[PDB]
């Protein structure tokens, strides 16, 4: 139209965007503390 | 140096802190290489 949309996907870009930022974050937060988890697993196991 | 486990000596252990009394050394931490090492370190200190 466009909208894009019909609130619901501009405003679930509220979703999709902000579901992309749990994702990149949720990619974000797991590669901090398993890198540096495994950095203490380098530490904790060959040092 | 080989603390070992003791409990040994006083107030059975008496110093039990101890960040390295005072360190981590936290390089700056930021510098995980490693290197295989080594010996531990023979360096003289084994000759001290």
């Amino acid at each position: 139209k466009n909208t894009t949309s019909s609130s619901n996907e501009n405003p679930i870009l509220r979703w999709m965007s902000i579901k992309m930022n749990g994702f990149q974050n949720e990619l974000n937060e797991l590669s901090g503390h398993m890198i540096s988890k495994i950095i203490h697993s380098q530490r904790l196991i060959l040092q | 140096s080989q603390e070992p486990m003791l409990d040994a000596d006083r107030l059975r252990s008496s110093w039990t802190f101890s960040e390295s009394m005072d360190l981590n050394y936290s390089n700056p931490s930021s510098s995980p290489n490693s290197l295989g090492n080594l010996k531990i370190l023979l360096d003289d200190k084994a000759s001290k």
